[PDB]
């Protein structure tokens, strides 16, 4: 099993970021994958997410909770670049401007164990 | 050696036929009228001529080997070029597939947002409906209490309740039907 | 019971104010000029009126509960419709991906066919070149034998070999350079979207 | 791992055949997969092939041999619909008209030992 950065090269990823930002300027591209060794949670089919600008982290958390088919009681952690900074109230634009990768994407991982 | 046709020694050379013969072959009709010399007279001349010919042929064979190496290198370069082009085409198609995935994700998120909005609107309308049903039940209980209790209970403030029932405008819930669209194979036509 | 403002019994009913009062309240300015009746006089009329009102309210409450069930069933139907539309969109994208795979396979096979043609042409030309090199080597060996052996060996058929070498037209190999094209799908669909 | 008929339904496959015939009428669509229990040969990345009409079985067999990276001495079996009919000289158009599936594709399988 190969991750996203292993399926595509760096320049290809930068070109993808450029083309997507040219097509969807009002949205942010986010790559969300399961942890390397997580067993309690399944693997989502979709890997790429376009999140509006004005939207905060709460809507993204709710999108992930809806995709994963999770009951309300159980909670989960959504780490950015492998490290949590879940200021749920902050808009995702600030998260993008602060913690985006070198290629231009915003990488996140979900776990619970 | 000796001649097979006549039996004499082959000590002569015919300038016209370039064949060594005997003296009997010179007078016969086979080599009649031709010019005949001794082998030793033209030996050195033909020797140096063939020496220069050998030198030239060595040079030309080196050139031909160079041409062979050239065509080998060309076919190698062409196989490399074809491999490069195949990888390039596959990478372009993979790029197309990636942007296709991104567009699919965008459309899916749009539809999920629409579903969430519709569901929350309908939930608010359902809350309004259950509130109005509970209000109806409350008014029914109040009228029952009025009709079972004292005369003053029945008559006190009766016109207010009567007029409140007169203005009974029942409220309809919000609804929508078939005013949405999803989504075309024009790329198939362009080719 | 008795009145809180004056202390007399509440046996009256004001048609205008709809409040039960006493006789002292009828003469004061609070209920002056209104029409006043006895409570026992309007009991049956208001009783049957409120009975009909209760009937209407029962019917309307039944209708309202039906409306509630209707909106619940509608939101269920709408979630079903949204699921249908999502599956439809995913199927359309899968169709597009499949035809893309087929086009990629077609282009790859075309390039491989072109490579095969070029390689077979170059192999035939290389066969010609190696044959001519072997012919050169054979002539060189014959000339060596001519220069080392007897005088009769040197002179027999020497003009034939000389004339064979005179017509030495060396053959060039076949070649082609950058006369091919193989364009894939240009991102015009991105503008179409 | 799911085969082609398991990844797509029957009507979807018929529609794919129709679209391909509309786009490439001069070509035949062929689906080639590895045998269910063959181990000596690996699994190819590509599954779909568009083969011209005039082309015979020899070009398809050699394409499969080149994709699998096999020397000339080692041989393999290419069965159509689960039954061998490798008349290498016959054109692929006749093979398609004779042994095509119900949906419209042409299914083949490659194997080797036993
Ligand atoms: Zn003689
Ligand atoms: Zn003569
Ligand atoms: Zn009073
Ligand atoms: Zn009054």
């Amino acid at each position: 099993e190969k991750t996203f950065k292993q399926r595509r090269t760096f320049e290809q990823r930068v070109e993808d970021v450029r083309l997507i930002r040219e097509q969807h300027p009002t949205k942010i591209p986010v790559i969300i994958e399961r942890y390397k060794g997580e067993k309690q949670l399944p693997v989502l089919d979709k890997t790429k997410f376009l999140v509006p600008d004005h939207v905060n982290m709460s809507e993204l958390i709710k999108i992930i909770r809806r995709r994963l088919q999770l009951n309300a009681n159980q909670a989960f952690f959504l780490l950015v670049n492998g490290h949590s900074m879940v200021s749920v109230s902050t808009p995702i634009s600030e998260v993008y401007e602060s913690e985006k990768d070198e290629d231009g994407f915003l990488y996140m991982v979900y776990a619970s164990q | 050696d000796h001649c097979a046709r006549h039996g004499e020694k082959l000590l002569l050379f015919c300038q016209e036929d370039s064949k060594v013969i005997c003296w009997l072959c010179k007078d016969s009709q086979e080599h009649r009228g031709h010019h005949t010399f001794l082998m030793e007279e033209v030996a050195q001349e033909y020797h140096v001529k063939l020496q220069t010919a050998l030198e030239m042929l060595r040079q030309k064979q080196q050139e031909a080997e160079k041409l062979e190496a050239d065509i080998r290198e060309e076919k190698a370069s062409w196989k490399i070029q074809i491999d490069y082009d195949k990888t390039n085409v596959s990478a372009d198609f993979e790029q197309l597939r990636e942007i296709l995935d991104w567009e699919e994700s965008n459309e899916l998120q749009n539809l999920e947002k629409e579903e969430e909005d519709i569901l929350k609107s309908l939930t608010k309308s359902e809350t309004e409906m259950v509130q109005q049903t509970q209000y109806m039940r409350e008014l029914i209980s109040e009228l029952e209490h009025r009709l079972q209790g004292s005369m003053m209970d029945l008559l006190q403030g009766v016109d207010g309740i009567i007029k409140r029932i007169e203005n009974m405008t029942l409220k309809k819930p919000k609804t929508f039907h078939k005013n949405q669209r999803r989504v075309a194979p024009d790329l198939k036509g362009m080719l």
